[PDB]
């Protein structure tokens, strides 16, 4: 089933190994930077700590133990609610320029 | 001042918080304010 | 060995010296040129003058002054109250002469060069910001503004509308009209009288008269309330007590120590302080009440100062005030009066023991009284105060125009009419 | 061609007049302002006033701005101490779009965190621009010194609340003081039916009277500050009567008896008794005028004065003495007639403009709850007798004063004298 | 904008309560 292949790919992706939440791995274009700026303080601080710890781990080429990996159902989508709004605003601006 | 007073002058910096009755003891001025700023000495105020 | 020898110079100067044979000697030139003498067109000039030390003088450049003062490792501190500035120098008794010369250059022949003052004017903002980090500074400034009308109302700090506009001519006029040979006291601890007389004849020859006389600080009774937003509401309610150095002044000091003025045992309970006990039976939250006594030459201000939480502030203002009213009708135990007298005598003696405290006390005595009284005289004067005078004292505080200053989240603080 | 004054069961007051004008203006007047600000949330009203272009529930900020500008409409949020007035103006063929925009803005805002936090910086700029006129600071200090609370709150955010007005405060303010019973929807150049439809289609979401404020206690303070500028803007007032009262009209007449405002460009205010009284005496540039500010609970009446720093002692005193003379029966019926004519003209003259008429009718709907024709106002003004002015002068004189000053206050007398 | 004559000061003494006003297309105004 589709969710099975999604979970298998989540395991094979690798950013779960570095304790990295899904939205942390997104590329940072203008929409993404504006979305990150829009984040609340607690979420921003958690995001920056996760990114810094992952950068440390990749510099030392190690991953956290089996227990402290982000699971499939613990991988919340925190950036998505703001990113979708930013995308909608950009699309509205383009449609007005249309 | 060979001695650099005690508390220096961190302008644009927060003061020591409060929030305990004992720590707030006798902070109520009882004498007129006097200020002391001079050459080679941190500024101070006393009440 | 030796005593505080006193000699008033024909110019009007008073030189008093005490050779205690201490390893370090201090000299304080006390000038009756405080902030009470600022008029409405020159407010803040005294503040800049306080920071104007170490600027290039007539005989010694600023670089020379700083290098000479600190190569010896000495001191140059200006302590200013609402009525009298005081320049002070401190070094070893071996290098006192150079320190005296620098002090006399900076207090007798200043230049106030245009560029120096222009550069120094930025430091006014920094000094005001650093001093005002303590809310008590704001509260006391507002109290003085809302209590006295003209003379004492001037702040110890330059108002924000005058920072940057203190012209050097203003400083020169202030010095020429207030730094007079008949308004100063050259006080020396750790030196000898002949040496202090030679430096007196060295420059110390301004107009010699009494300068620009001030104005009698009339009472206002106003109420200045600012909403700064910090949680701890500081409030202070006062009434015109009496001029300093009077029988009523001693009675008001005894009343202050009866009510309670600061803590004695660190992290105790202020059990003796009647105000603290009276308030504590009300609000059960962190607070601090204390009698606030100010005694200036022309008049004074006796009241209560209360740091309290925003919600409870009114209660702290009310009950404490009621406590004073309890004394007004007469509830003073003679044991309490004796305890307050002992506290006053102690506090005085333990304030005099320090060399700096001794210097300031003698300077204030020379400026205000014109003579010097030994500690035994002051203790006897305090002992002479009776309970009836201390009873206020209470009646005068209760029945009078009340000037109040408040700061914080003033959502519940009572007004003067309440 | 007349003014309908329907009142919905929610308490909303829909008033509309079809003037057949090329352009139309719709205004929503709300019983909200600095007078309803609590101590903890001071400055919320100012931020709300600055917050009219933010992303609403059904219209984004970009959409709001672009849609209002594309039709060339205007959106103002004129605010007083006791009323906040949103207003849209545009051509009478495009009123529907801006009406929807204003209805979304007032009824269903979002107050998103990022936008509010970014716009907090505008509070300082607007306050500085407003305070560049010395009158603003003097009047704010006047209200602070005169009233203990309620009206004491200034229209502008205090410096300590700049940057700390959280969106939760704005949300609470909106759901409390923007209820239907305390609003009035007015239209000039629009038809009543469509106004009713949009009213019951948007503003019905929040009902009830809302959070009620407290009364305005009158302390009588003397807030004084030294701003260095040569001109001394002083103002000495006392407790007048509340609006919509016989004594209110008496004080309004007394304002023109004393003289308020010029009438001839570069004139001499010959009829103005205050100006003539002060002119004899200080031969320095100056200005003195009566000052009336009648709010719902109560109001203030006194004298406003600009003068040289040294002359301030005389100008405040001499002008005051003039009022004393009016108190002791020194008012002629001819001056009463002149003041009544000036008042009648001023009222018929403020409602002359379409915006002025909208403001007048909005205030009438907000406070009284029933429109009054100008002729009735003129009759009320004429009904005032000389004795009432004579209170009137006594109530001003024999009452606790409230003084606010500015500039070099070296010679400015204190309230005690 | 200074003032040093009666004619310039004329009309500067407010006699009505302050009413702040800011728009979206029109600059802020006070009275």
């Amino acid at each position: 089933w589709l969710e099975g292949i999604r979970k298998w790919y989540y395991n094979a992706a690798g950013f779960n190994k570095l304790g990295l939440m899904r939205d942390d791995t997104i590329y940072e274009d203008d929409d993404v930077k504006e979305a990150i700026r829009r984040l609340p303080e607690n979420l921003y601080n958690d995001r920056v700590f996760r990114i810094k710890r992952a950068l440390d781990l990749t510099m030392r080429q190690q991953i956290l133990p089996k227990e402290q990996w982000t699971k499939y159902e613990e991988d919340k989508f925190y950036l998505e609610p703001y990113l979708k709004e930013v995308i909608r605003e950009r699309k509205e601006r383009e449609e007005w320029a249309k | 001042a060979a001695l650099p007073a005690t508390s220096e002058s961190p302008v644009l910096d927060a003061k020591r918080s409060f929030l305990c009755r004992e720590s707030l003891s006798g902070q109520a001025a009882g004498r007129p304010l006097v200020a002391s700023v001079g050459l080679n000495v941190p500024a101070s105020v006393r009440y | 060995p030796q005593d505080l020898e006193f000699t008033r110079l024909p110019n009007g100067l008073v030189i008093a010296s005490l050779e205690n044979y201490a390893p370090a000697s201090r000299i304080g030139l006390f000038i009756k040129a405080g902030s009470r003498y600022e008029d409405s067109n020159n407010l803040g000039t005294s503040h800049l003058l306080r920071l104007a030390s170490s600027l290039t003088t007539k005989g010694a450049s600023s670089f020379k002054i700083t290098r000479g003062i600190e190569a010896v490792g000495g001191k140059l501190s200006v302590t200013s109250t609402r009525e009298s500035m005081a320049y002070t120098v401190e070094c070893l008794r071996d290098d006192i002469e150079i320190l005296m010369e620098f002090l006399l250059n900076v207090t007798a022949a200043p230049e106030f060069r245009r560029w120096e003052v222009a550069a120094l004017q930025s430091q006014l903002r920094i000094d005001k910001a650093v001093a005002f980090q303590n809310p008590q500074a704001q509260v006391l400034e507002n109290l003085h503004a809302a209590a006295y009308r003209n003379a004492l109302a001037n702040s110890l700090y330059c108002p924000d509308y005058r920072i940057g506009k203190v012209t050097p001519d203003q400083l020169h006029y202030y010095v020429q009209n207030h730094f007079t040979s008949a308004r100063m006291a050259l006080i020396g601890l750790g030196v000898s009288h002949p040496v202090l007389k030679q430096v007196a004849e060295r420059f110390l020859n301004m107009r010699g008269g009494l300068g620009l006389s001030g104005a009698k600080a009339k009472y206002r009774g106003g109420e200045i309330r600012d909403q700064n937003g910090d949680s701890l509401v500081h409030a202070a309610l006062v009434a015109e007590s009496a001029a300093t150095g009077s029988a009523e002044a001693n009675a008001f000091s005894v009343l202050q120590h009866v009510l309670g003025a600061g803590p004695h045992v660190k992290r105790g309970s202020n059990a003796t302080s009647s105000l603290y006990q009276a308030v504590a039976k009300g609000v059960h939250q962190p607070f601090d009440v204390s009698a606030f006594n100010a005694s200036y030459s022309d008049s004074g201000l006796f009241g209560i100062y209360t740091i309290s939480q925003a919600a409870s502030a009114g209660d702290v203002i009310k009950s404490a005030y009621d406590q004073v009213k309890t004394i007004a009708q007469g509830n003073l135990s003679n044991t309490d009066v004796q305890a307050a007298k002992n506290k006053l005598k102690a506090g005085y003696l333990m304030s005099v023991e320090s060399s700096e405290g001794f210097l300031d006390e003698v300077g204030s005595q020379a400026l205000v009284a014109g003579s010097y009284v030994q500690p035994s005289t002051v203790l006897q004067q305090i002992d002479s105060v009776a309970d009836a005078d201390v009873i206020n004292a209470a009646k005068k505080f209760v029945s009078g125009r009340k000037s109040m200053a408040a700061s914080g989240n003033l959502g519940h603080t009572p007004f003067v009419d309440e």
